[PDB]
RNA sequence: UAGGGGAUCGAAGAUGAUCAGAUACCGUCGUAGUCUUAACCAUAAACUAUGCCGACUAGGGAUCGGGUGGUGUUUUUUUAAUGACCCACUCGGCACCUUACGAGAAAUCAAAGUCUUUGGGUUCUGGGGGGAGUAUGGUCGCAAGGCUGAAACUUAAAGGA
């Protein structure tokens, strides 16, 4: 959203689930926003560095969740197995 | 004295947070209320009906004396509450901050005609409670703010200036009207048009990124 | 009836907390002490404090009683928690029991199983 | 029976998406709806789709994103001219920028803006946002 | 209408030119659009009653 | 992840036949298990005795997913158990939950012995139904120790045994660690034996 | 309406009870009717007191009917086979829970939502309370009766939650 001259107008860009591209109207609370996380190459958690992703309310309610990041980090570049594209 | 309390509270009497766009992003709750006195004070109230009830004792009648308050600014800024209460001078009060935590942006925009400082919403909204239908619709320019005296109002608050709207809907029923129109505008956020696809790609909460000043 | 009150218990059930050492069952030597300690309105009022208290001291020795601790039931909680030693090391029937479905997935997954196991109700 | 074909599916892709399915299947396939999706798809509302057939009226797969707010058949299927749609955009489309009503011609089985550059007009089946 | 149709701008600059000549909106405002931002008060400054009052020639 | 020997070597048909596990029940198969060999014309279902090995040791990587084993537990509330799950609590990670479950400890912040979990498991999922629920919430993966009985709506995977009395409960988790602890922890890699019975394992008292 | 059937219930009728009265309640018998063939009538709180088509919104966990997939559960017979089963998925039901972003006078409602931001398609109905669904005509029926449907007069409330 912008004018005829380049000036954003708005309050701000709302922040979508990410698997689900719905949107976060404000007063949610049902919400999560993730913060995993990566190895280094060593049992040592990386520190200030993280994955992200980030939960509607949406879904928490349905099961779903578990599903849908078990489909993201293996979809991602971390996880190998549980998760299938052909059931 | 302020004071505080929770996470939350502490952070914004220090100020590590400066807006409320920090809080409505990561969406954040609310419990305190003082959390947008510091931020908003633009803010200014409106009292819309006090009325009588009521729970009928065993030789009386009780009363109490709904009120209904609505606050904001005129930028994007709606606020919202109900708190009955016995006796008026609780029962508006702790009506006021019942609204205050209900703070809730709008998503002033444009008619068509791009052109250079928003004026009406950005889209066709609707709401519901009960029986009260509400076909808020982007009119053009100074058009108007038709509707009833109290739609309008709400709607000034939040400036907003034009749009045309209609009811369907018992809107002897103030109360479950306002309920109502109220969960539109705070909706126009939650409704995706071209222009927001363009993938942004989230910051980080602030309940761990000042996690130290928030505790003892 | 003989049937406590808050004020009185909930005055007996703060003072338990930091007092248990001075800490008495001949109550008779509480009595005086819990003026010392608390300020209290009355004389007949802190005779059913204490009483209480002594309901304290002559049942906690007996055992466990309820949502109540201080300092010292809690350290016999880090001296009683642990326990059983050796950890699980089966020799004696070595082999560890391992349905004998239980060889597909982790044959799929490791190194080393000294197993247990059903051939085939 | 199945009195009609485009609606019954395009209903269930009201109701695929609202749930959150990322996808859909729909039966009988039509040429009209392949191609119906082949303009919703060049307007960033869907993709590929992964026809199959089987020989028969035949079904189609059509994969997700999560954008889709809203797309059902108008139906008898009205007359339109030209100077008309003007009345429809703002009686079914939210605002005006957005977001295709969507019409049938000669080309065209193609939006009003489109439409314009090509100044024609006939029936009107579906509509997107 | 499109922008750019023949009767849009014919109107739109005849429309307009008749009030830049009542002073109404300025020069520097016609787009067209924009003329909508005029409420009731712009026109009463252009009321003789008042272009009097401002040419004094008037107490109040 | 095929590897050598975490493949049965020489003795994996000689010690579940004194203890019962490729039994299944009397006139009862349930549609919600691979998890039944054939099914006789005599009585009873010789659960198939090839995939346990295969969804009682996903089951041990999963995890290893703990980097802190006291959340790695055992799930119960039975008699035969109280000395295997109590137990799985004792020679690594886990709170014991036996008896009290303790309902909540995973709905809901009011309680008690407090769960906020990422995979936790549970002997009989007719006793442990709160797994399969206090996980259809919220974001809880779970783990039935699935015999030819357990719902398995939800307890993602399968992890199949016999309990009509007797021992199998408790000394079958044992499996789910030794051999999760051989991908991560302190034990040792054919066989070097293992100093406990399965015959410690079995009752306290009746 | 005319034949057949006429166990049991059981208006009507008779009764004995109760009762100030009791033509009712309580009890025992009881034509007619309940049942059926063949022909009438067309009303009902015919009730979700919610017209149908559609299209879109927000979570669940059940179930009936299908269908798809899982070296899925037993069946054991030798492996299968099916079948019951489990689970995964779906389309179509018959409902239910939970929210309320909405709606409402509210009670409550996934529809009574998308309605003063007032408009997807179309058929019926109501406009204070009674008088009265009567009097009248007109009509369908053998009759009971239905559908149609006034006005004079009267009245400041009748009503909903």
């Amino acid at each position: 959203m912008e004018n005829d001259k380049g000036q954003l107008v708005e309050l701000y860009v709302p922040r979508k689930c990410s698997a689900t591209n719905r949107i976060i109207k404000a007063d949610d609370h049902a919400s999560v926003q993730i913060n995993v996380a990566k190895v280094d190459e060593e049992g040592r958690a990386i520190p200030g560095e993280y994955v992200t992703y980030a939960l509607s309310g949406y879904v928490r309610s349905r099961g779903e969740s578990d599903d849908s990041l078990n489909r993201l980090a293996q979809n991602d570049g971390l996880l190998k197995n549980v998760w299938s594209y052909s059931r | 004295g302020w004071v505080p309390v929770t996470k939350l509270g502490r952070l914004v009497k220090a100020g590590k947070i400066t807006t409320i766009e920090e809080i409505f992003l990561h969406s954040l709750p609310v419990k305190e209320f003082q959390i947008i006195d510091t931020l908003l004070p633009g803010l200014q109230d409106e009292v819309m009906n006090i009325k009588p009830v009521q729970k009928q004792t065993r030789a009386g009648q009780r009363t109490r004396f709904k009120a209904v308050v609505v606050v904001g600014d005129s930028n994007g800024h709606v606020g919202l509450g109900i708190k009955t209460a016995k006796e008026v001078a609780g029962a508006i009060r702790a009506g006021i901050i019942i609204a205050k935590l209900s703070v809730i942006p709008i998503r002033r925009g444009y008619w068509g005609t791009n052109l250079g400082q928003p004026h009406s919403l950005a889209t066709k909204t609707t709401g519901k409670c009960g029986s009260v239908t509400v076909r808020l619709i982007p009119a053009p320019r100074g058009s108007g703010i038709v509707a009833s005296p109290a739609v309008k109002k709400l709607l000034q608050l939040a400036g907003v200036e034009d749009v045309y709207t209609q009811s369907n809907g018992k809107t002897r029923t103030l109360e479950n009207t306002l309920k109502a129109a109220f969960v539109a505008i705070g909706n126009t956020y939650g409704f995706l048009t071209p222009n927001l696809w363009a993938e942004q790609p989230l910051p980080v909460s602030p309940l761990d990124i000042y996690s130290d000043e928030a505790s003892a | 009836g003989r049937v406590r009150t808050k004020t009185v218990k909930r005055a007996s059930k703060a003072l338990i907390e930091r007092y248990y050492p001075k800490l008495t069952l001949d109550f008779q030597t509480n009595k005086r002490l819990c003026d010392e300690i608390a300020t209290i309105q009355s004389k007949r009022l802190r005779n059913k404090i204490a009483g209480y208290t002594t309901h304290l001291m002559k049942r906690i020795q007996k055992g466990p009683v309820r949502g109540i601790s201080f300092k010292l039931q809690e350290e016999e909680r880090e001296r009683k928690d642990q326990y059983v030693p050796e950890v699980k090391a089966a020799r004696s029937n070595g082999v560890l029991n391992v349905d004998n479905q239980t060889s597909d997935l982790v044959k799929s997954l490791g190194l080393k199983l000294p197993l247990s196991v059903i051939n085939v109700s | 029976t199945r009195s009609s074909v485009l609606a019954d599916a395009l209903n269930a892709i009201n109701n695929a998406e609202k749930t959150g399915k990322r996808q859909v299947l729909i039966r009988p396939s039509s040429k009209v709806i392949i191609k119906f999706l082949q303009v919703m798809q060049k307007h960033g509302y869907i993709g590929e789709f992964e026809y199959i057939d089987d020989h028969r009226s035949g079904k189609i797969v059509v994969q997700l994103n999560g954008r889709l707010n809203k797309c059902g058949v108008i139906s008898p299927r009205f007359n339109v001219k030209i100077g008309d749609i003007e009345k429809w955009t703002a009686n079914l489309l939210p605002a005006r920028q957005f977001g295709y009503v969507i019409l049938t011609t000669s080309a065209g089985i193609m939006d009003h803006e489109e439409a314009r550059r090509k100044h024609v007009s006939g029936k009107i089946l579906g509509f997107v946002y | 209408r499109d922008e750019k149709d023949p009767k849009r701008l014919f109107e739109g600059n005849a429309l307009i030119r008749r009030l830049v000549r009542v002073g109404v909106l300025s020069e520097d405002k016609k787009k067209l659009d924009y003329v909508l931002a005029l409420k009731v008060e712009d026109f009463l400054e252009r009321r003789l009653q008042t272009q009097v009052y401002k040419l004094g020639l008037a107490a109040s | 992840s095929l590897p050598a020997t975490f493949d049965l070597t020489p003795e994996d048909a000689q010690l579940l036949l004194a203890a019962n596990t490729h039994l299944g029940a009397r006139n009862v198969q349930v549609h919600q298990e691979p998890y039944v060999f054939n099914a006789r014309p005599d009585g009873v279902h010789v659960i198939n005795v090839g995939k346990t090995w295969e969804k009682l040791v996903l089951a041990a990587r999963i995890i290893a997913a703990i980097p802190n084993p006291e959340d790695v537990v055992a799930i119960s509330s039975r008699t035969f158990g109280q000395r295997a799950v109590l137990k799985f609590a004792a020679h690594t990670g886990a709170t014991p939950i036996a008896g009290r479950f303790t309902p909540g400890s995973f709905t809901n912040y009011i309680t008690r012995s407090f769960k906020e979990p990422r995979l936790v498991i549970v002997t009989d999922p007719r006793s442990d139904a709160q797994a399969i629920k206090e996980a259809s919430y919220v974001n809880i993966p779970v783990i039935a120790l699935t015999d030819l009985d357990s719902p398995s709506e939800f307890v993602d995977v399968a992890i199949p045994c016999n309990n009509r009395g007797k021992h199998s409960i408790g000394l079958i988790w044992y499996l789910l660690a030794r051999e999760v602890l051989r991908l991560r922890g302190a034990l040792v890699d054919r066989t070097q034996p293992w100093s406990i019975m399965p015959d410690l394992y079995f009752y306290r008292d009746p």
